[PDB]
């Protein structure tokens, strides 16, 4: 019943173990059974999913037991659950993938607006809150919005996703310019 | 050699202490013959950090001729044979014999394609531990060989039409244990390291990397003469017997010939949640005990 | 290990023509032998690998053959820049233990001249602090090899000088070297003539250049 | 092709250590494998150790083999070269060199040993000494001889110029030696027409990096 959650373009490690420190016969496959990866003696297999091109493991891990299945450049769509079988066992574990950006990468003025926007897994029920510089706090669930941005909000925004308990941080750089009367 | 009358015993081709052995002689065999330049070996755990263990070593080119070998008896038990020419490999063997030794096995390391084995007597046969888990490599054994003919020029060839029919007589099969109505569609390998990627093998003591979409890109029940696959010979390589990569000096010799003869595969389907009525399969191995396996599957050690 | 060798030291040779340098080993390197060429102040420069391949951007005048344990390289026209120091490598062994022979030293033979000798008596500054440094100067001669002798009121010196030689001069094929003798101003001030005693193929006699102090 | 280039020179007292960097630009740096050759003063080349760079392996000379370190940083294109316990005969100039070995991403390599593509190189200096800059002193003068004796500096190099750079013709700058007291001494030497010594003036400026020294001496009669 594990959860994992992923930002968007970042890399995420699934764990899934054996009973012994040896390096045995393993795959991940997805909900709908199609097959990520696994091995086969020594060897590395990917199937034939949409994260084939960014999906690998950690073979330096296998001999002590350790079978990782690691997607790197997240997206969206990866958000699913992801199933381990080793030594007739199944390890499930449901990953999901977040996004968040502001509404533009240019530069704002003090008195203009910042809209962030949470890209979100269907099914998903994320709350987020943001903190800006200042300490200013917003939050809300698919979309936050300061309606007037002050000179002290330039700088890093941090914000926290909550979703099955577990929570991810994302930082936003925002630049606000001062300005002489 | 000597047939025990009325007598029915289980086999497990899966679960068969014959392949561990065999295994764990071809891995010595190979460690003592072909010696890597360099190897690269993984070693983790404790502190936290992992770190590599690294052998440098003399690394004479030789030509490596796989020579066959009999398992007999080991002190304790006995060899027991199915003698069943169509035998799935699990489940009750209704015709069996108890045998001195196993018949000569060319223990010949290769992924996707099985080369120099023994064929079918009967009709082609397929053989997997579980059908239904898309997860499991099907092992294929033919009733006809088909000869590959490689080069250290860079290719390897085999005749269209003698594939063409050895494809039509696994789709059959295939349909046969997942479905009538099923179109059968064979494609090349969905990725993963290269020496599974690829048909690989060793000849003249050289690893090769063959492409072999050629080999599998056809729909069953739904060209030229010669089917040239283009091949690389590798010196950096993933080993086979454990998780490490070796280096090997470069080729020496300007003509590099090999002709075998393809008995088996190693397959495994995509399966996974479709409505669709078709089957894809793709060429697999690299788990070397499945090569021994498709020799081994009809014998047996039993405890006196 | 693979011990290189390479003859002869030193190899004169007239512009324009031929240049044969010899590369020996302790035993077969097989093919696995390259040459360099280096020019003082540079880094060497790759010419030919496994023994007879020209490398990208040599001239069709370089040379290599051999195999084994026994190596030529052969420049067919000796031009203005091809007077350098070569060097041959093996890299047949493995585990790998390269090694690189002692050098070839090609330089350019002209016609014998004399040096132009000159005695430097120490600066009356130095000799304010305390040192004599008495600088002997050959100028300008063919071949590289001289002798400077050191006498002091006419007795041999021994152990308080030190030579420098230049490259060979690019416009004239010349050599210069200084000798400079040195020795405290207590030492100094206890004799009188200071002279540099020089012996080259280009002299009839041994030329003498000398001053008495002060 | 790949362009090496080197960092700069290094100075150390006996039983330090020194790690010397090669940055290699141009073309794919896994797919080369790199090699340190050194050179002592008047000396040859020696082999001292050559990384296999896609498999991070490196194989040392006998002779140095455990006090020598061959790395590489893929991320940065780099190589490093770390020599310990350094020793005064360990003064020398330190080349980095590499070879193109094959398309090694896709599992070819020739493991080449000869050496295409070297670095400009680096001095490094191993000594008990101090750095200083030179004391200058007059060489005083058809044809006459005059110059500057350049004394008691270290480390190498020094640059020496005449009448800030007009005047080239006729001059010898000698390569230094090293004195019994462990500084360098050399000497620059011009000829130039006797008439001239009585209008002309000669000037030889001398310049050491290291100490930050530079000295302009005007040398007469
Ligand atoms: O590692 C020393 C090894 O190198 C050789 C030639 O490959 O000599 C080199 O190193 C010497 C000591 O540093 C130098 O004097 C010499 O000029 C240089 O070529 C071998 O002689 C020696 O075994
Ligand atoms: C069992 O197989 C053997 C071959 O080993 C054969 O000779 C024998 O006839 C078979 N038994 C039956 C019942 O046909
Ligand atoms: C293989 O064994 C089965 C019983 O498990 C037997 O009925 C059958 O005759 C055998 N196969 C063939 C084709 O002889
Ligand atoms: C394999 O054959 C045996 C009879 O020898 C049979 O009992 C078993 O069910 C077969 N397995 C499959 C999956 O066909
Ligand atoms: C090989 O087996 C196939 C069935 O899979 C059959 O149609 C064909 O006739 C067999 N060929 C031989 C040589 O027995
Ligand atoms: C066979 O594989 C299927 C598909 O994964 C699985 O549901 C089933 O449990 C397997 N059967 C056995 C006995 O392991
Ligand atoms: C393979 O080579 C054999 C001879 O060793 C030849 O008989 C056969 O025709 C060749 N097969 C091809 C090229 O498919
Ligand atoms: C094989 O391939 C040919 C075309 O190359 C195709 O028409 C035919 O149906 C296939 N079957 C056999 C047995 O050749
Ligand atoms: C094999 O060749 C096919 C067709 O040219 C190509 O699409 C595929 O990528 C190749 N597979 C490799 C390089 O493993
Ligand atoms: C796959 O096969 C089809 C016909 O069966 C052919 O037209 C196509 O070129 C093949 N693709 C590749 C990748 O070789
Ligand atoms: C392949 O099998 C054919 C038919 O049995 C035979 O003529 C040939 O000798 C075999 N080739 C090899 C390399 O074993
Ligand atoms: C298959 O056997 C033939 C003939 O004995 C041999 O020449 C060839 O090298 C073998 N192939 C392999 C991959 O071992």
């Amino acid at each position: 019943k594990k959860v994992v959650l992923g930002k968007k373009g970042d890399t995420v490690e699934l764990t899934c173990t054996a009973s012994q420190k040896k390096s045995i016969q393993f795959h991940w496959k997805n909900s709908n059974q199609i097959k990520i990866l696994g091995n086969q003696g020594s060897f590395l297999t990917k199937g034939p999913s949409k994260l084939n091109d960014r999906a690998d493991s950690r073979r330096s891990l296998w001999d002590q037991g350790n079978f990782p299945l690691i997607i790197k450049n997240l997206k969206i769509e990866d958000s699913d659950t992801y199933i381990c079988e080793v030594e007739d066992q199944k390890e499930e574990v449901q990953l999901l993938v977040f996004g968040l950006t502001a509404n533009s990468d240019t530069h704002l003025l003090q008195g203009q607006s910042l809209t962030l926007t949470l890209e979100s897994p269907p099914g998903s029920s994320p709350s987020v809150q943001c903190r800006s510089p200042r300490g200013k706090n917003i939050q809300g669930g698919k979309t936050l919005s300061v309606s007037q941005l002050e000179l002290q909000d330039s700088g890093t925004w941090t914000c926290t996703v909550l979703q099955n308990q577990k929570k991810v941080e994302f930082k936003i750089d925002i630049v606000v310019l001062a300005f002489q009367k | 050699e000597v047939v025990l009358v009325n007598v029915t015993e289980n086999f497990n081709m899966w679960k068969n202490d014959m392949v561990e052995q065999m295994h764990e002689d071809i891995i010595s065999l190979w460690d003592q013959s072909l010696k890597p330049c360099v190897k690269l070996c993984p070693l983790c755990v404790g502190a936290g950090s992992c770190n590599t263990s690294v052998i440098t070593q003399a690394c004479p080119k030789v030509s490596f001729e796989p020579i066959p070998i009999h398992y007999c008896a080991p002190a304790g038990f006995a060899i027991l044979k199915c003698n069943n020419k169509t035998f799935n490999g699990t489940g009750p063997c209704t015709n069996v014999s108890t045998v001195q030794c196993t018949h000569g096995i060319r223990p010949v390391v290769s992924s996707q394609l099985l080369l120099n084995g023994s064929l079918a007597e009967e009709e082609v046969v397929i053989r997997s531990v579980n059908f239904t888990d898309n997860a499991k490599t099907i092992i294929v054994q033919l009733n006809t060989s088909v000869e590959i003919n490689c080069t250290g020029a860079g290719h390897c060839n085999i005749a269209r039409a003698k594939w063409n029919n050895t494809l039509k007589q696994i789709a059959s099969k295939l349909r046969e244990q997942f479905g009538n109505n099923k179109t059968i569609i064979f494609k090349q390998s969905s990725g993963g390291d290269p020496e599974i990627v690829t048909h690989w093998f060793n000849c003249g003591g050289e690893f090769f990397y063959c492409n072999s979409t050629q080999l599998f890109n056809s729909t069953w029940f739904n060209g030229s003469d010669t089917i040239t696959l283009p091949c690389r010979i590798k010196q950096i390589i993933n080993m086979w017997q454990k998780v490490c990569k070796a280096m090997y000096a470069p080729p020496i010799s300007g003509q590099i010939r090999c002709s075998s003869n393809i008995t088996g595969l190693l397959l495994t389907r995509d399966g996974g949640n479709s409505n669709n009525e078709s089957e894809i399969f793709r060429p697999g191995g690299g788990d070397m005990r499945d090569n021994w396996r498709s020799e081994l599957y009809k014998y047996k050690v039993v405890k006196i | 290990d693979i011990v290189m060798t390479q003859s002869p030291a030193t190899l004169s040779v007239s512009p324009g023509e031929r240049a044969t340098l010899s590369c020996r080993a302790s035993e077969s390197v097989s093919s696995d032998l390259a040459w360099y060429q280096q020019k003082p102040g540079q880094a060497p420069r790759l010419l030919i690998y496994g023994a007879s391949t020209r490398a990208t951007g040599v001239p069709a005048r370089f040379s290599g053959s051999g195999s084994g344990a026994e190596f030529t390289l052969t420049i067919s026209s000796l031009q203005s820049e091809d007077f350098a120091v070569y060097y041959c490598q093996q890299y047949n062994n493995w585990p790998p233990r390269y090694t690189f022979g002692q050098g070839t030293r090609l330089e350019i033979k002209r016609t014998v001249a004399a040096p132009s000798v000159f005695i430097f008596p120490p600066s009356d500054e130095q000799l304010k602090s305390g040192t004599a440094s008495v600088v002997c100067l050959l100028n300008n001669f063919y071949p590289r090899e001289a002798k400077v002798q050191w006498k002091v009121d006419n007795a041999l010196q021994s152990g308080n000088s030190q030579e420098s030689v230049t490259e060979q001069d690019s416009k004239d094929s010349t050599y210069s070297l200084s000798s400079t003798l040195t020795l405290s101003k207590a030492d100094y001030e206890k004799h009188k003539v200071y002279a540099c005693e020089v012996t080259h193929q280009g002299l009839s006699s041994p030329v003498t250049k000398s001053f008495n102090r002060g | 092709e790949v362009q090496l280039v080197e960092s700069g020179a290094e100075v150390k007292k006996p039983g330090s250590s020194v790690k010397v960097s090669c940055k290699a630009s141009g073309d794919t740096f896994i797919r080369y494998s790199f090699t340190w050759v050194r050179q002592a003063p008047g000396q040859g080349l020696e082999w001292m150790g050559r990384i296999i760079t896609i498999l991070d392996v490196a194989h040392y000379a006998p002779h140095l083999q455990g006090r020598v370190t061959i790395t590489a940083d893929k991320s940065t294109s780099t190589v490093y070269l770390e020599l310990r316990n350094l020793r005064s005969d360990d003064t020398a100039v330190y080349f980095c060199a590499g070879v193109y070995e094959g398309e090694a991403d896709e599992g070819e390599y020739d493991n080449n040993g000869f050496l295409k593509h070297w670095g400009q190189g680096t001095l490094v200096t191993v000594s008990s000494a101090s750095t200083k800059g030179p004391s200058v002193f007059p060489l005083a003068p058809g044809t006459a001889a005059l110059g500057c004796l350049v004394k008691d500096y270290f480390p190498e190099p020094v640059t020496v110029s005449w009448n800030s750079g007009a005047l080239t013709s006729g001059v010898h700058t000698f390569p230094a030696v090293l004195q019994s007291s462990g500084l360098y001494s050399l000497s620059s030497v011009v000829t130039v027409p006797s008439s001239s010594l009585g209008t002309q003036t000669y000037i030889c400026n001398v310049n050491h990096k290291p100490s930050n020294t530079k000295v302009d001496k005007k040398v007469e009669p």
